[PDB]
């Protein structure tokens, strides 16, 4: 279990014995990693099944126990980044996915029984935001495992096949649902099976604007993921949304990996702006297929709108990202030449930068997971209209072009 | 190359006390040091690994540690199954072996048992002929042996052969055998074997005739 | 059960090749480094280098460049460590281990005597030393003019193994001689028989003698 | 010419028996008696008695009659004390010394001590010392946790006696500490090398340290 | 059994200076006496036999007289040399000893000179640490030395050795070792050896940082 | 040389050292003390053959160069006994023995000298005298050395073989005269030096009247005898060369004197030394009855029974004070050792005295022998005056102790 000797950088220890040890702890990282992504939007297909089995709650209300899991997954994801070389990456890896265990069972009971508090469920709901977290602890971990120059594809791989988490809930959740606890119990033998799995099989090792273009990016794929089927609800309460919803995540995550390779082919920062474009362009044409209470409107292009928002939301968490690692690597370049040393370290030392980076810019681009979907319910319990979110949401998405050509291209 | 000292080279110490053997690498070997026993005739035993982790099966009363060039090693109640050669090992770049530490328990002193032997007939056929001496069982190591033929000291053409220490009860057995051809054996009559040890002034002598 | 188990001991003349294996069994063959050390009589442990066996590639110690050869046989899950144009000097005991890495040499094969010599092979005389009076008695046997090593000898076939003092074989003109003593009380003998059997495997030999009052 | 030379240290635990010896030679051993004095460790010499070399017999003083004595071998020309059933009072350095009468013990041994002790016997460890204020620099070497004495160090071994202090080594919970320190001018180190050396009979080490900046 | 007493027990005497040891015995002992000088670590070596008669080499600044029961003995021009425990010593009646006389040779007063050391490395691996204080070459023999460790002051674990007065110079020297364990060692941060001396009423002081 | 630790009653010492340096200082003791009987009695042989190389003297003067190392000799005896305590046994021996090459040598060369005066032949005699004091101060020393038990055999040896000089010099000198009479006195030279050599380094210094007379009747007559022996039985026979048979008297005297104690410590010393005096008249008177072979016979009785007379009265002397001592110590009420001890002392003090006396008679016989054939023309006046006073010898023996 624990390991004494690590030495990826060196291609006889890497061929001996480091790929078929990273390689064992990467495999068994990814569904703890998932898993950890369908628990934290647990509410994203829950809340909309809460008042269809006897919950009394506003729509707002509703929107909240949404948004909240990003608000403790946001906060979680400094101090989690920091638990991996104290507990190491097995224990750690075990115990943050086991107790995952607790809010998976705690809303299977709750939802049951009629007369449950909305206070109750607003705990359920920040003890979910804990799985939030468990993305900046997977993450060092396998940054830990991998040689600084073969940590791109392992780190894409676990967050790649990690956001996807969000999506495959989604097609789940509504599927095992003939009612609402299977929503919610269904994962608890997953989630043991890979605690268990991650227990015996892994091993112990011995720019502010960033954040703010992460968040933009990200904080929409997470943010339009909590409050989509929530949202196509409050305009067309007609259509069963929750069997079209988990197609936009989908498209989101595999967004996100197409997002750096599409980024290094054509350029990081042209990627970025040019993607703030549409993500702009494709927030107003929104306004364009809302109903007005009620109800005149259209939901084929309403739905692909917002299909294109989640495709154009993942593009830009892969371009960032190159972004982010790009920076970091002309820094480190210029450091070094001017210390007078090898590009060897240059390339390693970016490596660990960007890694030691990522726990606080993907901490500030989890907050957008819980600002969408609250815009979302003050438009509605406001204005009865959700014109008054995406206003802000225009702005922003303006704001992110200006700041994005003004600071680099 | 990562060079390695070790001290000592070789010691003598008590049943239930504790040794300390040190390691000094010629530069920075980040832990990377692990611990061997050797017993004669047997293969390599690994004690300790990274400084300080003792290998599943290998007792508590064996440790290590250290850091950077500098690291230690003890074994802390000596038990007469210790009895062997240490060695510290880098393995941070390539692998060195330290020079060994040859482990003896001492043990209350004790007077060789002693017994002679003449040329058996079997022998006398081929024109040689050996006297064989056996002191068993005592300690410590150093024994000087006297042959004498006819009360003349002989000196020329004896063979001497001692064991590594028993590992049960701490003690030696040396082989003393001397060689002459048949006429030599034939002309003289007593044969005198003479162990000479710490335990007493007055050597023990052991001798046969002829008839 | 991890063991390594080791081709046994060699005798060859200067300017000649040796090859010794090491069989690895109770464990996954190709998942750790198979380290080489070698032992001069009276020296102490040399590192020779190490194979890799997830891919084959030696490495050797500064010392260790020119006259040897590691290489593998992976389905065979052994390896192999291959002396050319022998030197007096490469007189040692071979050992091979386990692990460059995390438990760097974690098991050992038994070891591999490698005598390089001109020396004539020859069978041993056996002599069977009896007494010339405590409540016990001590029966030798001498094992004189053979080469090279190993002899080995045994008291009744095994039977008689305590009370027993084998003494390292010492090497004169080209032959070596050794000795052993054991004793055991007189009820014991000659009432029953005590007997010396000697092997020496070099020149396919298996002497008994009986000891006789 | 004259000149009696005794055996080495011993230690012995409670119970044991000890026997020292006194190598005479340069005069005609018959015709002088040999005396045996006891100096406890801090005390005065005592006389233990004589032996008459013409006779061979024997003469104690009253406080050694019981457990001691003196027996003598004309022709390797020595005599020898011989305690018996020891006991935490015999610690001692042991004195022979030639002639009951005209000049009453008018060359002495060396002196042979021996320590009664359940102590375990233990080697030192060395501990260079090297500087953290004239033209001469000052080293130091710490030698702890060992038993029994004697140890014995030197520099450069011997090289360097100009200089050197050696402090008396002071038992502390069954280990003795000892420490030695050497001035030598800046112009000399660490230019050249100044090396100490360590010697632990009773345990058969012999440990150099060499005295790095 | 006849008893000697020997006065003085002890006694310092200026170099050039005159010595009188005097010993009483309970009996006539009808002019048998020896003196004999012990320097430490060799062994005895005896100056007068018969009261007056020196041995022959035994220069002529030493002699003795008496007679009966009353003996004396004197040395006339001390030099450094000089310096042991002399012994008187009756062969009339079996043989008795005196008590002693340990002689100590004044000199100029003279000031430690002091080293300090820090914990070696080698040592900081078994988890002790030892400070070493070397005050050298002074006189007279008292002498108090204090630990400080950040100021504040350190009284177990402290260790004392003096050596003999020296045969060339008449000068002492001694060293006080401190030991604290390596996390004791490793917490503090100025080590401090004050040496208190009667040739100045404000001590001597060394001292380093970890650093 | 210097002996500060000497503890002879000790046995334990004598084991150690003891016995090796007293053995040691004996057999250098004795050669030198046989050497200095020679010298002494040296013109009992050269005064008989002053005339055979042309020297004019009376026979009376003759007799009396015979007669005056006895003065001297006598004279001498008490201050030499104080010599050793004060000088030591080496240095006393060594002077003693050394000093003797004087007279050695000077009658060596006067002799040859046809013309010397009788005034410097008598200046010698009285110097080879000094040699007769040796056996006082050489006894003393012995008995220093020895235990006050084991002195017996010691004194018995040193004296005995020291009393042999006499008996040495009668067969060297009249042999030694051929290859002439330089060589009776320096053959010695070579040997007195020798010896004086071999005390200086081989040895060690340490740190009744009745009685007197009874020694003098044996000793006295002896050493008379040995003196004038020679010189008498060539003016009663000048037709033999008595030279050549002269030497087997004093031979038979000394080793007389050996069995005198072994004898009388058998049948008692008062008995032995009345039975002797006995002797000592009837063979006396039975010499008027021969004035060769029966005066030779007699003659070589009367050094016989000089001889058992000597050792006979010594150990009557030894047993008067143990008998003495034993009583004084028994009173005190001390032990039997004590008493042993001091009586060894005490005939060991009274010797240089007893001794001195004796050794007067070495002169008057022999001047006696020459005043009767100077006056008379016969022996039989003096030796009259013998018989009388070996009469008178057996009578205070009867009176004084049977
Ligand atoms: C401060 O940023 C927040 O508001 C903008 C709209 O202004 C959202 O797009 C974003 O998800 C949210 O995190
Ligand atoms: C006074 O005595 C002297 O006279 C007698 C003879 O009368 C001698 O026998 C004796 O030796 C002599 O000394
Ligand atoms: O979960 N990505 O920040
Ligand atoms: O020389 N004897 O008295």
């Amino acid at each position: 279990a624990v390991i004494t000797d690590w030495r990826p950088e060196d291609p006889a220890f890497w061929q001996q014995r480091g790929q078929r040890i990273a390689s064992r702890n990467l495999w068994i990282s990814v569904p703890c990693l998932l898993l950890a992504f369908c628990v934290w939007m647990l509410f994203s297909a829950v809340a909309v099944n809460l008042p269809k089995v006897g919950f009394n709650f506003t729509t707002d209300q509703l929107f909240m126990l949404t948004a909240l899991p990003s608000v403790s997954g946001a906060l979680l994801r400094v101090p989690y980044s920091f638990m991996v070389p104290i507990f190491g990456g097995r224990r750690w890896t075990a115990f943050s996915t086991g107790i995952l265990i607790i809010p998976c069972v705690w809303l299977g009971f709750a939802v049951q029984d009629t007369s449950t508090p909305y206070s109750v469920f607003i705990i359920i709901s920040l003890l979910c935001g804990f799985a939030g977290a468990n993305f900046a602890s997977s993450m060092a971990n396998i940054s830990f495992f991998f040689p600084k120059q073969k940590q791109g594809g392992a780190l894409g791989l676990n967050g790649g096949l990690g956001n996807m988490g969000v999506s495959v809930m989604q097609l789940v959740a509504p599927l095992v649902v003939s009612y609402l606890a299977n929503a919610s119990w269904i994962w608890v033998p997953f989630l043991a099976i890979f605690t268990i799995a991650a227990w015996f099989g892994m091993n112990d090792l011995a720019l502010w604007i960033m954040s703010l273009l992460y968040l933009a990016t990200f904080g929409s794929f997470i943010g339009f993921s909590a409050g989509f089927a929530m949202l196509s609800k409050t305009q067309f309460p007609d259509v069963q949304i929750l069997q079209y919803a988990f197609f936009g995540p989908f498209i989101g995550a595999l967004a996100r990996s197409a997002g750096g390779a599409l980024s290094d082919r054509l350029g990081g920062t042209r990627v970025t702006l040019v993607n703030f474009i549409l993500m702009a362009i494709f927030s107003g044409l929104l306004f364009l297929t809302l109903p007005t209470d009620g109800q005149g409107g259209s939901f084929m292009a309403f739905f692909a709108v917002f299909l294109a928002l989640f495709l154009t939301a993942g593009l830009g968490s892969g371009s960032t990202f190159q972004m982010i690692s790009v920076i970091f690597r002309k820094l480190t370049m210029d450091r070094v030449k001017a210390e007078g040393g090898s590009d060897e370290r240059a390339m390693r030392e970016a490596a660990t930068d960007t890694a030691a980076a990522l726990g606080f810019i993907s901490a500030i681009g989890a907050i957008g997971g819980f600002f969408i979907p609250k815009a979302f319910g003050s438009s509605l319990a406001l204005t009865g209209s959700p014109v008054g979110a995406m206003k802000v949401f225009l702005i922003f998405y303006i704001a992110c072009v200006v700041i994005t050509w003004a600071v680099y291209g | 190359d990562i060079l390695m000292t070790q001290s000592p080279s070789s010691l003598s110490v008590s049943v239930g006390s504790s040794v300390t053997i040190t390691c000094q690498a010629s530069q920075n070997i980040t832990n990377y040091i692990v611990w061997y026993q050797q017993k004669p005739g047997q293969a390599p035993k690994l004690l300790i690994y990274y400084t300080s982790t003792l290998e599943s099966g290998i007792p508590s009363r064996f440790s290590g540690s250290g850091s950077g060039r500098d690291y230690s090693f003890t074994i802390s109640n000596l038990q007469p199954e210790d009895v062997a050669t240490y060695y510290c090992l880098q393995y941070n770049s390539l692998l060195t072996f330290g020079g060994g530490t040859k482990l003896e328990i001492k043990r209350a002193d004790a007077a060789p048992t002693v017994s002679i032997f003449p040329p058996s007939s079997e022998q006398l056929t081929s024109g040689g002929a050996s006297v064989v001496c056996f002191l068993n069982n005592f300690y410590p190591k150093n024994i000087n042996v006297k042959w004498k033929i006819d009360g003349s000291e002989r000196q020329n053409g004896v063979l001497n052969s001692w064991t590594d220490q028993d590992s049960k009860d701490s003690t030696y057995s040396m082989s003393s055998t001397l060689t002459l051809t048949k006429d030599e054996y034939e002309r003289h009559n007593s044969y005198t074997c003479e162990a000479t040890h710490k335990t007493s002034t007055s050597p023990i002598v052991k001798s046969f005739n002829r008839n | 059960q991890i063991q390594l188990v080791q081709s046994g001991p060699g005798l060859k003349k200067p300017g000649q090749t040796v090859k010794i294996s090491c069989k690895a069994s109770g464990y996954s063959f190709t998942d750790y480094g198979m380290n080489w050390v070698k032992q001069a009589p009276g020296k102490g442990l040399e590192w020779m280098g190490w194979i890799n066996t997830s891919n084959g590639y030696t490495t050797y110690g500064a010392a260790f460049k020119g006259r040897f050869s590691f290489s593998v046989d992976n389905s065979a899950s052994t390896a192999y460590l291959q002396l050319s144009n022998l030197k007096t000097a490469d007189t040692a005991v071979y050992f091979c281990a386990r692990s460059w890495y995390n438990r760097a040499m974690d098991y050992w094969g038994q070891g591999t005597s490698v005598t390089v010599s001109s020396a004539k092979t020859t069978a041993p005389s056996v002599y069977p030393l009896a007494p010339v009076t405590g409540s016990s008695v001590t029966l030798g046997c001498l094992v004189k003019g053979y080469f090279p090593e190993p002899v080995t000898l045994t008291w009744n076939s095994g039977s008689l193994s305590s009370g027993v003092h084998t003494f390292p074989a010492v090497l004169q003109s080209d032959l070596y001689t050794l000795s052993s003593s054991v004793t055991v009380t007189s009820s014991t003998w000659p009432s029953q028989s005590i007997t010396c059997n000697v092997a020496h495997p070099a020149s396919s030999t298996k002497v008994d003698k009986k000891i006789e009052p």
